[PDB]
Formats: C-alpha cells, structure tokens, sequence
C-alpha cells in the first residue's frame, strides 16, 4: 500500500520501475494489474515474477519481503496505464492506491480563456463563470478566484482531461457558480492561472455588463 | 491401544463427552474413527473421518482430534444412544489397526436402585457328591454395573468365583449372578462365608453358614 | 471462453440496498472462489470480500461488516453480493474476480500461487436520494476575452442534470469534453470546448449536440460570437 | 530421487485427431505425460498426511487454470488449425480440381500448423516448468510421522480413487478385439474397392476412398502401438501396486516409490486418452467411407 | 448396495482349527478390503487382519499373526478367516466388514458376525433342585422360590413356570463354565408369601441338544 510514483511521466522505449513497499512483512504475496480507462484490472503478476500467460516479455516482477517493484524493460505506446499492487497475506486483502504512467514532452503553457454567465443561464437564476486552460504539460498547475479582488473559496469546481493522443497534453476547466443576486452585488471576476510553462501568474478577468 | 473411559452416564436430553486417548504414531498421524456397538448387533460406523459423520447418523454426534487425543461429544441424549462407544485410528508403528476401549453408556433413566441379593450354601445332595457351590443372585440395581467380592473370616480369597455379566430384566432394571467353589471341607471348616455386591460405592451383604 | 459477466447499472436511494449478480462461464465454477472489489470515482480499488465456490465460506471487510452478503448458486453458476442500507459514499464501480476456493484458509494458502486471474465487466452503482432531470444547455461564446492571434476558443456548458452520462458532439479535431462534477446541489455539471481559427468566426456555424438519456432529452445548441 | 519426467529436444510427436465431423485437435505426448506426472506427484503429496487431504479442491484449481493456460497457447494457432480443417473438408468430400493440387494443398497446411507448433514451444516449456515446480515444491516438502515407519495408504488412497477406476473400465473393452474388428473392416475395404473397381470414369472418388484408407491405416497403427503400452501398463501397475500398499518404508524408498508409480500410471494414462481419441476419428472416417462408397455406386451405372 | 453376510456359528474343541466365511451379495469384490474384527466377551473390538480380494494382499494384527490365514474366493464372492490351535479365550463373535476409502478407510459394511465357542466336551446332566420359598421381604410378604439347572453340556437351556401359565414374578439367571467346566444357571420367582399354602409350582427346564426335559415341583420345605 505504498506506491513510491504517485504520477510518473515517462517515454515510449524507456525503462520504467515502479516499486510497492507494504506495512509489514508478506513471505512472497504481491498482485500486480494493469488498468486502462473505462476497463477492468488485468493480472499482470502473481507471487515473485511469474507473470501470467499472455503477458509480453517485458513486464518483469520482484521482491520476497517487504520491497518489491514491477519493471517494463522498454514503454510501449499501449501501457500508459494505471498500476495496481496487491498484497494477499492476511484473509482481508489490501490494495494499495494505483500508480498513473504517462508519457513527459517538453514542458507546455496553457492557453487560459474566460466565459461569463449567459443571459440565458441569468434567466434561471444562477450564474456560473467558466476559466478553461487548454493543452498544457505537466498535469501541475494552479488556479484560483477573485470577485471584486476578494479570494473565493467553496464556490467553484475543477474537471480535468486525461491526456491527449495526439500531443499528449491536459486540459481543465474552472467554474465559478453564484446565485443571480450574488451576481450583481459584484463588477471584477478574474481567474489567476500558475504553471510551471508560465514565468508569471495569467490573470484573465472581466466586468459585469461590460 | 487407545484409552477410553470404561463407563460414562448422561441424563436425558443433556450432553455426554466420551474421550480417546492416543500417542503420535496413531491419533497423532492418522484419523480416528468412531463407532457404536448394542450386543447382538454388528458395530455401526457413527464418525469415519476427523468431524464427519455418514448419512443417517444424527447431527448430534461429533467427533474431535486434538494432538494425540479425540472426543465424541453426543448433545440431546435419547434412550437410543445406550450402548458401547468405541474409538479406533490405523497406527504407523504397528502399521495396523488399533482400537480404544469401549465406554459403556448408561443412558439414566431409572433411580440409583440398590442391588437385591439371594446367597445359597451348598445343597446336601452337591456335598454327598464331594463338591460344594455357593450361589450369590444379584437383580433389581441401576445403573447397570456392580463389583463382585467374596471375603473370607480373617483373609480374602478369589481362587473359584465366576461371575456373570449383566442383564436387563423385565421391570428395565439388571441381574447379574457369581458362583463360589469349594472342597466340602473348606465349607465345613469355616463358620460362615459371604458375598458381597458393591455398586456405585454402596455395598450390600450376605452371610451363608453350614447346618 | 472464460468469463464472468455482471448485471447492469443500479441508481438506488440512501437507506435502500442493491443486489449485484456475476455469472461465471467456461469453467468450474465450484473449484474456483469469487472476490468482490469496489473502485470509488476516479479513486483506487478497495476489497470487498470473498466467497468460495465450493466450501461456502466467506471474508468480509470490516468496514462492511454486517451491511454486505455474498451468496452462491452451484446450480446457475453465479455469485451474487447484496449491500444494504447504501449510504452516498458507496457510489463505485463494483468488480467479481475469480479467486481461490479457499482464501481466508487455515495455514497456507499456498496451493494457489496465482490470484485474481479473471474480472466481471463492472457495474456502476450510484447513490442519490432524488430522482433524474435534465441537462441545462448554455453556450460559451466566442469573444475577444476567449481569442488571442488566430485561436478562438468556444463551447457549450451543460449544466445540472442527473444521472450520469451525457453525450456531446460538435467537427472532432481540438474537442474536449470534461469529465462532470458533482456540486452542492447534487447534481452534475460539465462543459465541452473546442479551439477554432478565429477568423472563421463569422462564415462558419458551431453547433453542440447534448444527448442525456435517462430523462430522454436532447437539445442542438447554436453558438455564435459574442463582442466584448 | 532422480526424478522421471524433465525436459529435452522434443521435435516431432505431436498427435492429430479428426474425432468427429472436421473436430480437428491435436496432443503433444511428452507435455501430456509430464503434466500428468506432476498430477500425481501433486495428490499424493497432498493425500500422504491426513491434514493436507482437504486442500483437494486447491490442487484442482491450480492443474485447472495450468490447462486453461496451456489451452490458450494451443488457441493461438486455431486459425492454422481451421485453415487446415477445410483443406480436409475438401479431400474427404468431393462434391474438376485434381489429387495434385488437393494433396499438396493438405501437406503444405499440416506443415504450417506443425511449424505453429514449434514456434510457441517456449511458451509451453514454461507452463509445463511452472507444473513441474509447484508439484516437486509439495513433494520436497513430504514428511512423515516417523521417518523411518513411513505409511502407504496415501498410495492405496491415490491409487483407489484416482487409478483403480480405469484399470477395471480398460479390462472391460476388451483392446484386441476393437483391433481385430479394425482389421476386419480394413481387409474388408480392399476387397470392396477391387471388387468395385472395373471402370474409369467414377474416378476421383477412387483416389479419396483410397487416400481414406491409406489415413485409416495410419491411425489404426497408433491404436495398435497404445494398445500395447496400456496391456503391459496395466499388468506392471497391479504387479507395483501390490508391493506398496499394505507396509510401510523408510521416507527415502516411500519417496522413490511413490516417483515410480506416478511414472507408470503417467503413460498408462497418457497412451489410453489417445487410444480413444484414434479410435474416434478411426470410425468418423469409416462412417464417410459408407458415404463414398455409396455415391460411386451411382456414377457406376451412370457411365454404365 | 453390497451386502455382507457371516455364513455360521460354531463349537469346537481347544486346539482344533475353524473357518469362518463372509459372502459378498452385491457380487463384486471392489478395490475394497474385508477386514476381520472379533469381540470376546469383556474384551471390546480387536482387528485381526484384513484382506483385499482383487489383489490377494493380506494384513495381520500382530498378537493373532502366527494363529490366523485369511483368504479369498473372486469367483464365488466370500473370504474366509481360518483360526488354528483354538483356546479357551478364543471363544468370542467374529465380524467382517468392508472399509471404505473416500472415508478414510473406516467400516461402512458389516457382517452380521458368527459366534465361536471353543470348550472341552459334550454330555447330558439330569441336575435339576428345587429352591424352597423363602423371605424376601418380610413387611411385603414376598418370598423367593427357584429352580437350580446344574451340571448341563452345552448351551442353551430354557426355563418356563408351571407350562407357560406363571410369568409373573419369575427372572431367569445367566449361565456361566464352573470351575467344574459345566454350566449352571437359576431360576427364582417371586411370590406372594400368602399363596405359599396351597399354590403349586413347577419348573420345567428342557436341554435340547440331550433331548432332556425334567419337571420339578418347588414347595415349602418339608
């Protein structure tokens, strides 16, 4: 149950090694799976490294204690995946928190954009302010809300893309949602965007009615 | 080979526990069976494997192993279960099999009913006939196992006593009967000689002396 | 033609319980046990609990003690898992693997130096107290707040429906369509963008096609320019 | 313990079975043998203490799931194999195209399955290694109460449930005269053909009735050498079986003993699973000669 | 299902042999062992041997090894246990039984078991006395009045009261090899202490294999 790369950017042909260290001792128990989006688990590994048939080659196990790992001697375009390990000692299994294998560019900036409430979405009585940052590289990033320079905090919600097949970049969208009267008892709504593509903060804002 | 009570007694509807005692070369290695015996019958499998018992015998019969040593537990005794338990594993060392002793039970029904006790001397006509036989009946006790002993004045004495085994009589309560030989002249040379019956501690006696 | 195949997705009310089926095929299934694995939302994987096809005997989580039941049917070949007084946080996608006939054994479990070799489809199963309603659809202007050199970006903000999924279409290259959130309301919100030239704003036409099923709605929503 | 079954350069003895109509499947003797070896390696382990005896259902799950993988192995070529079954599909029922053509077409599609074969032999080393492995793991681990008073009754109860059953159904069929009656049928079809033969004309069915033959011969000489292994089998494992039943024996020759046994009960196995799957495809064949036979019956007074 | 069956009882002298068969009803010697196992009186079950039909392997208990040949018949389906230079402490109910492998080898199927005594010799023994009335409980007015069956050869006897007419009160004693190395048993009835003036009584005992009936009336001493 401790995966040593939460989120591991790496290449295709690189040699990747992730490694699962437990709580206490287990004599030789440790599952590892491979998980793909909108799929079930697949059994990689059992026991040391005998990993099940129609396994490729590449895929290699290890440890008998309390350190074990799980080797792809060379990334291939299909295994950026999540990976699981379990760890089958006691009667109650455990199962440690999956690792995210993605493959690393060039550090990217994203493009920020921002979308006031509609009069149409006014006409229903709430009003929700939309801050899209659009195909950046890594996946860490920052963004927050201001509302006549006041921070905002419990108001607003984050969604994010998983990686692109083409560039293999993130996108994430940002809504701000108030009541109606909230709305209008307001002018300045800005977003301020931090990413390491970035040397200063993006600020992106606007004026109600304007 | 294996040690069992001689003898257990449980109370209708209760529970009785009859033990087994082994050694590592038997119960220790091997798994132990149990069977259940009434006279006049053929011994009927109650437990053939370590917990397990065939088709037919009630879930109130189990059997357990711990190390060299196994018990059968029976829960909601009933009348039916009076008879002989007998335990029995294969044993490596003699490469065969071996069986406990049987524990007789006594399924309680009747009180703690003392033995009535009959004691003959010796007819006339067995004396003209150069032997003498002492004649001790025994009937109406439960539960249904006594002792037998034959005192002498000063001294004890065994030598010639056969004694039989134990029957239930009409009224469901048990008989038994033992017999004392003698020369005429070992009778006529004592003043008296008695029979006594023990059973469950409690003993009762007869005296019988020449005319 | 080894496989396990579940029951379909469940939508179920705080208190009530929900009864999840995996049916085995192409092998023995009394020779071979039955794990039950629980994946919260974008989350990790969490055991549930196990029984044994063929001895009967079952491991529960301790979390989950006395609310789940796992039964068998020899017969039909099928395993079933029963979670009752359901509670908000068991929204997950519920997992049937097959295992050993004897996990949760006496010493070594070591005659079975594999696992979870075989998984069930999933069934997702949510739990909300009030019923379904549709998507709002707004629309994302195109703007010069939304516009830098020759990139626009626009979309449609579909907002405030319940359950899950909604489909979006456009026109595929540049599209991204987010993953919903769950609100205070309890309702689900999402928007989905796309990034066009900007001088194509005014001769070329942008349309969002929302489908949401459970409540039968669909609406095509025309998104045209907006000034500052 | 010099152990019996292991690996070598196993080239060409693989088994083909056409058991019902175009059910092509095939065996690869040594890997039956040696993961039935390891079969009973495994349970007599398991049976030999009293306690182990209920991990049964364990044993079974992991043979199970080390067939299904090694099945999965051999489905990787199915589609050779279906290549191959209607190339069958067209010689034994021709109803132009010639012999040649026919004949070359089925060599070249054996030669390509075979070449499947060898080409995923690795892969089937390793499953069969992963047997090996885990059924030695229980068998080094086989201890005794005393070791030097070892019992035989894991043997007696092996030999009782696992192998008893067939030596009795074996006895039952009687081999020989299955053999005796092939022969029949076969003599029988070269004096039908010749008998039949007075013309030209109804022809190509005279070269499949012939190459049917030819097949049937084939297949029947296998049966003929099975046969043989599981007569001198069954009479060797009763001989064995009486010396290690009734006693007990120092854990070092209970050990060997047990190695024999298994060896011989692996072929006995082994050779009587083939010896019904030929005898399958040996009348599957005879019941499509009735079929032949009879459509040249009407090109005969056809061309008159 | 198969049907186990002893085939006869037996009386023998010390030091002869006797053979014992157990037939098979179902019809067919399994991979099964019938085993032999004897009870003597006061003594429990004791395993003797056992053999498996189908292989003509035999096993032997030890303190019965030199003593005891078990063989086997496949054709006419019966094993026999042959026991040689009997004693007195042989006397006792031998039983065959099939075991059974899938519950580990325990006794599933048994005979219904045969009965071999081994004593000395034959004779009659015309011994019949009367047991003249006496107390038996004296508030009750109850007395005890029997018949003494001495000397007999061989077993059983049988002992009825005034022709099958009284039952009430009468109890019938075990027989048991005196030292003598002859068997006697009693009779004893009880009574009513007031009847004993003018109710008659009469034991009548027959030893059929002397073909020896004897009536003996039982009246107060005199």
């Amino acid at each position: 149950m401790t995966q040593s790369p939460s989120t591991l950017s790496a290449s295709v042909g690189d040699r990747v090694t992730i490694t699962c260290r437990a709580s206490q001792s287990i004599n030789t128990w440790l599952a590892w799976y491979q998980q793909k989006p909108g799929k079930a688990p697949n059994l990689l590994i059992s026991k040391a490294s005998s990993l099940e048939s129609g396994v490729p080659s590449r895929f290699s196990g290890s440890g008998s204690g309390t350190e074990f790992t799980l080797t792809i001697s060379s990334l291939q375009p299909d295994d950026f995946a999540t990976y699981f390990c379990q760890q089958y000692n006691s009667y109650l299994y455990t199962f440690g928190q999956g690792t995210k294998v993605e493959i690393r560019r060039t550090v990217a900036a994203p493009s920020v954009f921002i979308f006031p409430p509609s009069d149409e979405q006014l006409k229903s009585g709430t009003a929700s302010v939309v801050c899209l940052l659009n195909n950046f590289y890594p996946r860490e990033a920052k963004v927050q809300w201001k509302v006549d320079n006041a921070l905002q905090s419990g108001n607003s919600q984050e969604s994010v893309t998983e990686q692109d097949s083409k560039d293999s970049t993130y996108s994430l969208s940002s809504t701000l949602t108030l009541s109606k009267a909230d709305y209008e008892k307001h002018k300045v709504y800005a977003c301020e965007v931090t990413h390491q593509g970035l040397s200063s903060p993006v600020t992106k804002s606007f004026n109600r009615g304007e | 080979v294996l040690t069992q009570p001689p003898s257990a007694s449980g109370t209708p509807g209760l529970r009785v526990t009859i033990s087994c005692s082994g050694s590592s070369s038997n119960i220790g290695s091997n798994t132990v069976n149990w069977y259940q015996h009434l006279p006049g019958t053929a011994p009927k499998l109650l437990i053939h494997s370590n917990n397990q018992r065939p088709s037919g015998v009630p879930d109130r019969f189990s059997g357990s192993k711990s190390g060299t040593s196994a018990s059968l537990a029976i829960s909601g005794l009933q009348s039916e279960d009076e008879a002989d338990y007998y335990c029995a594993a294969w044993d490596d060392s003699l490469n065969g099999w071996v069986f406990g002793g049987g524990t007789k039970l006594t399924v309680l029904g009747q009180p703690k009913a003392a033995p009535s006790v009959t004691l003959f001397p010796p007819s006339s006509e067995e004396l003209q006939a150069n032997k003498a036989t002492l004649v001790c009946l025994i009937s109406d006790f439960y539960p249904g196992a006594v002792t037998v002993a034959w005192k002498a004045d000063s001294s004890p004495v065994k030598a010639g006593v056969e004694t039989t085994t134990p029957s239930k009589q009409s009224n469901n309560k048990y008989a038994a009967s033992s017999y004392l030989s003698l020369t005429p002249e070992q009778w006529k040379s004592h003043r008296s000689y008695s029979c006594q019956v023990t059973h469950e501690g409690s003993t009762v006696e007869k005296t019988v002396a020449p005319t | 033609q080894v496989q396990l195949v579940q029951s379909g997705a469940e939508v179920k009310k705080p208190g009530a319980s929900v009864r999840v089926s995996c049916k085995a095929s192409g092998y023995t299934f009394t020779s071979y046990g039955i794990s039950w694995v629980r994946q919260a939302p974008g989350q990790g994987l969490e055991w549930m609990g196990w029984i044994s096809g063929y001895d009967g005997n079952t491991n529960y989580a301790q979390k989950l003690q006395g609310r789940v039941t796992m039964t068998t049917d020899t017969s039909t070949s099928t395993a079933y898992m029963e979670l009752r007084s359901l509670r908000s946080d068991d929204t997950a996608v519920y997992y049937c693997a097959r295992d050993g006939p004897q996990v949760g054994d006496f010493d070594w479990q070591v005659y079975y130096y594999y696992g979870m070799d075989v998984w069930g489809q999933g069934t997702t199963v949510t739990v909300s107290s009030a019923s379904t309603k549709g998507p709002s659809v707004f629309p994302l202007a195109p703007s010069s707040k939304s516009t830098s050199g020759g990139t626009a970006a626009l979309g449609c903000l579909v907002k405030d429906y319940f359950p899950e999924p909604v489909t979006v279409s456009w026109l595929t290259s540049g599209v991204h369509t987010f993953p919903a959130v769950l609100q205070s309301s309890g309702l689900y919100s999402l928007s989905s963008v796309v990034t066009v030239p900007s001088s194509s704003l005014g001769t070329q036409t942008y349309i969002c096609n929302v489908n949401h099923k459970p409540s039968n709605t669909k609406v095509d929503k025309k998104v045209e320019p907006k000034s500052c | 313990h010099f152990k019996e079954l292991s690996n070598y350069n196993i080239a060409n003895s693989i088994d083909i079975l056409q058991e019902k109509e175009g059910h092509l499947d095939f065996v690869i003797i040594p890997h039956y043998t040696f993961l039935d070896y390891y079969k009973h390696l495994s349970y007599n382990s398991i049976y030999h203490k009293s306690s182990t005896y209920g991990k049964c259902i364990a044993v079974d799950a992991f043979i199970k799931k080390i067939n299904e993988a090694y099945d999965k192995v051999k489905s990787k070529c199915n589609d050779i194999k279906n290549d191959l079954i209607a190339t069958i599909k067209k010689l034994e029922h021709p109803y132009n195209r010639t012999f040649k053509k026919m004949m070359d077409e089925y060599n070249t599609k054996k030669k390509k399955l075979i070449k499947c074969i060898k080409n995923h032999e690795n892969d089937f080393n390793k499953i069969c290694m992963d047997m090996k492995n885990y059924g030695t793991n229980l068998f080094e681990q086989l201890s005794c109460y005393n070791n030097n008073f070892c019992n035989t009754n894991g043997i007696r109860y092996h030999y009782d449930e696992y192998i008893h059953k067939l030596i009795l159904s074996v006895k039952s069929k009687n081999l020989n005269k299955d053999l005796s009656d092939m022969t029949n049928i076969l003599q029988q079809s070269e004096l039908l053909l010749t008998n039949l033969n007075k013309k030209m004309g109804s022809y190509i069915y005279i070269d499949t009735i012939k190459f049917i033959h030819k097949e049937m011969k084939h297949i029947f000489n296998r049966i003929e050498y099975h046969t043989k292994i599981i007569n001198d089998k069954t009479k060797i494992i009763q001989d064995k079986i009486k010396l290690n039943i009734w006693r007990t024996f120092q854990k070092d020759e209970l050990l060997k003993r047990i190695l024999d046994m298994s060896n011989e009960y692996s072929l006995f196995i082994t050779s009587d699973h083939l010896r019904q799957m030929l005898y399958n495809t040996f009348y599957s064949k005879e019941k499509h000669l009735n079929n032949i036979f009879h459509h040249l019956i009407y090109v005969l007074q056809m061309k008159f | 299902e198969v049907q186990l069956v002893q085939s006869g009882a037996e009386v023998k002298k010390p030091g002869s042999s006797v053979k014992v068969s157990c037939k098979a009803s179902g019809g067919t010697f399994s991979n099964y062992a019938i085993n032999w196992v004897r009870q003597a009186p006061g003594q429990g079950l004791e395993w003797m041997g056992g053999i498996i039909p189908i292989f003509a392997t035999t096993n032997y208990a030890q303190k019965f090894q030199g003593r005891v040949t078990i063989t086997a018949d496949e054709s006419t389906s019966t094993a026999y246990m042959e026991l040689s230079s009997l004693r007195s402490e042989d006397t006792a109910v031998y039983f065959c039984a099939r075991d059974k492998h899938s519950w580990s080898y325990a006794f599933d199927i048994w005979g219904q078991g045969t009965m071999v005594t081994v004593s000395s010799a034959s004779t009659k023994g015309p011994s019949v006395f009367p047991l003249a009335p006496s107390s038996k409980s004296t508030s009750g007015g109850t007395a005890a009045l029997g018949c003494l069956v001495k000397d007999y050869f061989p077993e059983p006897v049988t002992v009825s009261w005034n022709s099958g007419a009284l039952t009430s009160g009468v109890h019938t004693f075990p027989a048991v090899l005196q030292s003598s190395g002859l068997y006697s048993l009693s009779s004893v009835v009880t009574v009513p202490s007031s009847s004993l003036g003018t109710q008659t009584y009469i034991c009548n005992v027959n030893h059929k294999p002397s073909n020896t009936k004897v009536d003996k009336k039982v009246e107060p001493k005199s």
